[PDB]
RNA sequence: AGUGCGCAGCUCCGAAAAUGGAUGGUGCCCAAGUCAGUGUGUCUCCCUUACAGUCUGCCAUCGAUGUGGCAGCCAAGGCAGAGCAUCGUUGUGUAGAAAGGGCAUGGACAACAGCUGAUCGUGUUGGGAUUGAUCCCGGCUUGAGGCGUUGCCCA
RNA sequence: UUGAACAAUGGAUCCUACGUGGACCAUGACUGGUAAGCAGUGCUGGUGAUGCGGGGUGCUCCGAGAGCAGACUUACAGAUCCCGAG
């Protein structure tokens, strides 16, 4: 896909060191957001509602934005996530092929959308995991899944820029030719 | 100074809109003559969107060309050769509006010498 | 707009209010020399 | 592949504009040189476009990338005498506030402005009268006719060996030099390379 | 052809396979903007739903009537055109001198009739249905619904419509032949006088 | 006859700088034949553009032509860009009048500067 | 030497805690009608009378402490050297002579030569590192006034984590003030 | 795939080919040449140096 | 692979009022509905514009400074609650207010050696000035049993 | 380290002429009532006294506050057309 509006860091955090506690626990959330903001945004938000230390009464050891590593071969990626609806909560478990996680993610984030009506703010990533081809149990990724797709451009628009739109184009159009102009 | 007011600023006036009384054009009882809208529900006095312009200081213009006319010169509404012998000094400042009652026969006075002292005379061409 | 704070106002007074010819003289006077003597005694003066 | 940085398209001696406005729309001509900054001596010449010896604007003609090669031609030109200033009495309508800049910037414009000549009373120009409408129409007729004619000299003094260059150069320059530029429906000036 | 009609110039639009109110809307930008246009064919307008959502959509629109004198109250057209000219008036600021001008650009017209039928027609790509719906998606036609509010001319155009076909195809093959032998002049010409094309190197100031 | 030659491009008047409810009618909206795009703007910015229309009395021609004519000039310039379908935003003097919108506009392509 | 002791930590695989931020750039983003009368007096404290103005303010709990309950109107965050540098060289007004004066160096000398601050050099430095003398530039200093920045604000209604403008936006509001001088 | 558009050839590999092979693929088949001589490359062509014309 | 429970998104039924009518109209259906993302000082198209923000000019207000002849010289100013120069701030407003500033009417006391049969005043019509109250002038009517400008006082 | 921060043309001392003393709106802060564009309250802000941009229209919503102009930029909110902006 392109420019998956998405950014992944490994942010790593614990507690001001008190003099009852000099070594508070340190803890290490994976945070997929549009920018380190929301994504020590999401770390504190989880810090507080899970260990009770506060953004003002803890600490940011490391944030490291994570690129990824190889982004020129197509991935199956599983998100297991939990989002909230107007009754409670429900748990989903989804997947995506996509040459980065940041892609994968933002796709997670269109299509629960799309599909549920789910909001970024209301959708919580529980883990992500990289899936072999022999592991994806979904229809729809089971069919790319193998190794010569392939398929025709049948009711093509033929997609172009405005500089060339033309408003009233006296040729006769063609929805299924290759559509280089 | 007996410096005549440029074209150059004469035409950065700031441009006063024709202020009238509000619905001086639905009654002849309501004349021309501007007045303050006191009325309770008055649209032009809460300065609705579409209405005319409100009398206000913002349209004052600069000391400079303020009461300045199209000459580029201020008036002086004279009666006498004496008011001329005033103006003898501002020939390129003021012009000599005579005053409209002054009778043809100091009229004929005072636009000689005024012509002499060449003091432009607004008025010159009046009776005769 | 601007939440503005209170524009200022001078309190004090600085034009006399009195209407004998002379004593605006003595107010011309002692402007004069609480500029450019400039002691606290001229500034007295000429307040009152 | 190297876009580069972005430089002032400018006229230079020997390449073909084209003018944009005047009484010669469209017409390709040949800049020869500047005069002022931003002011042109051109010329498409009079037997190819039947352009005279022309002044130009940078900004009322097109600098296309056509170039001819006009080294080795003999461009002295008597400037000011040809093209007269037909604002006579130069710089008098006020009496002269007094340039009460001592030594740069107003001193270095008045002294080169004192510097150059004067179109004499022949080769300047004639601002009119009426005289019975006739005893200065017909001076002035043979007036512009001897100046013409003066201007003839210089303008074939270039032209002739000016054609002989851009025939000996490519022969069919001078047919492109006689096409007038325009613009038709399919023409759109944003996308137009010169 | 009727003078005033004579005196027309301007852009034809097929009307046929378009969607009424996508077609509406940019024959109404382009009024305003300037353009004389002519939609034709308006009875093979198409409409984005099925046809009895749109029947019972145009029964509730006639539905409404100046109660007092119907005569004054809304006119509901059985024309194809006109149903567009109206659809194009709403578009339209038609209570305005300019836009009765936009208006009065507008010269929507019945099958093909002739001063459009000598002209060269396009059509919009966006409002066009085939390019605009999807497949999947069900259509209707503005003459088979005008035909069912009235309209009693839908076959009397049908047959006109034939007889113009049978004519185009004359002029077609007509026009087939002479386009054969102008291809073979310009040949006989490339002999003569090779085509000098864009793609060219050798035009240069030290060639040509 | 002479070499009649066009140096100009037309563009069509769209009404004046205006939001949905007011308008300012010092800045006039053109939009440029074939200029569908903000990027082909670059061009025109700068461009001086006139507005022809018709009167009935017979004014003053070019200047030294010293005949009449029954067309009347307005002239103006293309100064920024106006949105992103080539629109442009210019300004006339004396403004442009309330039946020049829907109508034709010359650009011409001076000041040039390529 | 900050950028030595990140090395060093990476090198090694410890943790640079970086220094947590002392100065904050704050900028009126809401207007002035409908306002509470605590949120009020402490944007006039703060001299964020007029929208989009702009100041300078050391990070502790006292100003922190502020910023929270006023962050419905207001946007901050960490300005770098270069924006401090802009802003002081384009934007920046003396307050002083109970006027409104443009900064000199003569200015700066009279107003603040006390403290051995001579220059416009001086006020950048102490802005951008505190220093000792900040209480006294900023004092000296008028609130800057921004031109409504070039783009826009995505929505002056949320916060800047919710997709809006508002609140902390830690390293983004260079991002903000380089569109609003 | 709205980006795209499908020119008439086909090559024999699998799936993410290493340049070091891509580019022996597309030289030994002659696609560039191919390609080039098709109507929609032709048109293309024409366009552009229309495009990049000079006067 | 089949069979159960369920849970969320949209859709359908549930869904009935009286003039003809209203996502504002048109209409829209891979939307011109709906849910997200994106438009980056970077973008083939992320642009529009409020009387809001920024810069500028002018008006007015409230101030600060130097002055308001003992001045470098001319020009200007030269009525000390005036004027002059520079700078800064601030401009919504009902009721209400101003020891803020003015326009205007009748008449007394004064000044204009004011105007007027070479045509007063009124009125009418054009023009110019003014932010404005209003002021000045040309034309015509008209013809005196006249009028105006400034200070101040009595209404 | 003149011993918390931030702000601050301000503190003190008075005199004095008026208008007002029907209110209303919004919010889990509520009380009476089945409820009400009902009645009565609390904090704050608005309307009244307030125009301007948007909500088609609307005294109270959202933005923002209003001297006269020029340029740029935006808020709320918007871009099928009406209607500026894909």
């Amino acid at each position: 896909p392109g420019f998956s509006g998405i950014r992944h860091y490994e942010i790593v955090g614990r507690a001001y060191p008190t003099e009852k506690e000099p070594s508070p626990k340190v803890y290490k959330m994976t945070v997929f957001a549009k920018n380190s903001v929301v994504g020590k945004a999401r770390f504190w938000k989880l810090m507080r509602k899970q260990n009770k230390v506060k953004k003002t009464h803890g600490q940011v050891l490391q944030i490291r934005r994570i690129f990824e590593k190889n982004p020129n071969t197509i991935k199956n990626y599983s998100i297991l996530l939990r989002y909230q609806s107007k009754t409670g909560v429900m748990n989903v478990s989804k997947e995506y092929r996509d040459t980065t996680l940041c892609g994968a993610v933002h796709q997670m984030y269109m299509d629960m959308a799309g599909r549920h009506h789910a909001r970024y703010l209301d959708i919580d990533i529980i883990g992500t995991t990289v899936l072999k081809p022999s592991q994806c149990l979904r229809p729809h990724i089971r069919q790319f899944l193998q190794h010569k797709v392939k398929f025709p451009l049948l009711h093509r628009i033929t997609k172009k820029l405005p500089q060339h739109k033309a408003t009233f184009l006296y040729s006769k159009p063609s929805t299924y030719r290759s559509g280089f102009m | 100074v007996n410096r005549t007011v440029t074209r150059k600023e004469l035409k950065k006036k700031k441009h006063v809109p024709h202020f009238k009384r509000y619905q001086s054009w639905r009654h002849v009882r309501v004349s021309e003559s501007w007045r303050k809208p006191h009325g309770i529900d008055s649209a032009f006095r809460r300065r609705f969107k579409g209405y005319p312009a409100m009398v206000g200081i913002g349209y004052k213009q600069p000391k400079n060309v303020r009461h300045v006319h199209p000459d580029g010169k201020r008036q002086f509404l004279v009666h006498n050769l004496k008011d001329l012998e005033v103006l003898l000094m501002y020939n390129k400042k003021y012009a000599a509006v005579i005053g409209h009652s002054v009778g043809a026969r100091k009229r004929k006075s005072i636009v000689t010498r005024a012509k002499e002292l060449q003091i432009k005379v607004t008025n010159a061409n009046a009776r005769l | 707009g601007i939440d503005k704070p209170k524009q200022y106002k001078n309190k004090d007074k600085r034009h006399p209010t009195a209407t004998n010819p002379y004593i605006r003289v003595l107010v011309k006077i002692y402007r004069f020399l609480a500029r450019r003597v400039a002691t606290p005694f001229n500034k007295a003066v000429l307040k009152r | 592949v190297r876009k580069g940085p972005s430089k002032k398209v400018t006229p230079t001696p020997g390449q073909v504009l084209i003018l944009l406005s005047g009484r010669f729309r469209g017409r390709r001509v040949i800049c020869l040189k500047e005069l002022e900054h931003g002011i042109f001596l051109v010329t498409g010449p009079y037997k190819v476009n039947g352009v005279p010896l022309r002044r130009v604007n940078r900004r009322y003609c097109i600098c296309t990338s056509t170039h001819i090669d006009i080294s080795g031609l003999d461009l002295n030109i008597p400037e000011a005498q040809i093209f007269a200033r037909r604002k006579a009495l130069k710089k008098v309508k006020k009496a002269l506030k007094g340039k009460r800049a001592r030594a740069i910037q107003e001193k270095k414009d008045q002294a080169e402005v004192a510097r150059p000549e004067n179109s004499f009373l022949k080769r300047g120009k004639k601002t009119k009268e009426s005289k019975s409408e006739e005893a200065f129409f017909e001076e002035l007729k043979e007036h512009k006719k001897k100046k013409a004619g003066f201007k003839q000299q210089y303008q074939k003094q270039i032209d002739e060996p000016l054609i002989k260059r851009l025939k000996e150069l490519d022969p069919l320059l001078t047919k492109y030099l006689s096409s007038i530029f325009t613009l038709q429906v399919n023409d759109k000036p944003h996308l137009m390379r010169f | 052809v009727k003078p005033k009609d004579r005196k027309w110039r301007g852009i034809v639009v097929d009307g046929k396979n378009h969607l009424m109110g996508r077609l509406a809307a940019v024959v109404a930008k382009q009024l305003l903007r300037g353009e004389s246009i002519c939609v034709v064919r308006c009875e093979d307008i198409n409409i984005s739903q099925s046809f009895m959502r749109n029947k019972f959509r145009l029964k509730n629109i006639m539905r409404k009537r100046h109660l007092t004198q119907p005569k004054r109250g809304p006119f509901h057209y059985r024309s194809p055109r006109k149903m567009f000219e109206k659809v194009v008036r709403s578009m339209l600021p038609y209570r305005t001198a300019h836009g009765t001008a936009a208006f009065e650009r507008l010269r929507v017209a019945e099958g093909i009739p002739q001063p459009f039928a000598k002209k060269k027609r396009c059509i919009c790509p966006a409002a066009h249905r085939i390019l605009r719906l999807a497949p999947n998606r069900k259509f209707c036609r503005l003459g088979d619904l005008c035909t069912d509010i009235g309209w009693r001319h839908d076959k009397t155009i049908k047959d006109l419509e034939g007889k113009r076909k049978k004519l185009a195809e004359l002029r077609w093959k007509k026009k087939k032949e002479l386009t054969k032998l102008r291809r073979a002049a310009e040949r006989l010409v490339d002999r003569i006088i090779p085509r000098i094309e864009y793609g060219d190197p050798k035009i240069k100031i030290g060639s040509l | 006859p002479k070499p009649i030659v066009r140096l100009f491009q037309p563009a069509v008047m769209t009404g004046f700088k205006r939001s949905k409810r007011k308008q300012d009618p010092h800045v006039a909206i053109l939009a440029i034949k074939n200029v569908a795009t903000r990027k082909h703007t670059d061009f025109y910015l700068g461009k001086r553009c006139v507005y022809l229309y018709r009167g009935k009395k017979k004014v003053a021609g070019r200047k030294g032509s010293k005949v009449k004519t029954n067309m009347r000039r307005i002239w103006g310039r293309i100064t920024r860009s106006h949105g992103k379908a080539g629109c442009v935003k210019a300004v006339f003097k004396p403004n442009l009048p309330g039946e020049s919108i829907g109508r034709k506009v010359r650009i011409y392509l001076f000041p040039s500067s390529i | 030497m900050l950028q030595n002791q990140r090395r060093l930590a990476k090198t090694f695989g410890h943790y640079f805690v970086e220094p947590e931020p002392k100065i904050a750039f704050v900028i009126r983003i809401r207007g002035i009608c409908d306002m509470p009368p605590k949120p009020k007096k402490i944007l006039q404290l703060l001299r964020l009378r007029q929208i989009f103005n702009g100041v300078f303010v050391r990070l502790n709990a006292a100003t922190v402490n502020m910023l929270r309950v006023v962050s419905p109107w207001i946007t901050w965050g960490y300005p770098s050297h270069q924006v401090v540098r802009n802003l002081m060289y384009k934007r920046a007004f003396a307050h002083f002579a109970h006027k409104r004066l443009p900064i000199t160096n003569q200015l700066i000398e009279k107003a603040l030569g006390k403290y051995k601050i001579i220059c416009m050099e001086d006020l950048i430095y102490q802005l951008y590192t505190c220093g000792p003398r900040f209480r006294e530039v900023s004092k000296f200093l008028w609130p800057f006034k921004l031109s409504a920045p070039r783009g826009g604000l995505k929505s002056k209604k949320k916060h800047f984590i919710e997709g809006g403008d508002s609140g902390n936006r830690e390293i983004y509001i260079n991002q903000l003030i380089r569109k609003m001088i | 795939i709205k980006d795209i558009a499908l020119t008439h050839m086909k090559l024999k590999m699998g799936h993410g080919l290493r340049h070091r092979h891509l580019k022996e693929l597309v030289a030994k088949e002659d696609v560039l040449n191919k390609w080039k001589k098709t109507t929609v490359a032709r048109r293309l062509e024409k366009q552009k140096n229309k495009l990049n014309s000079t006067d």
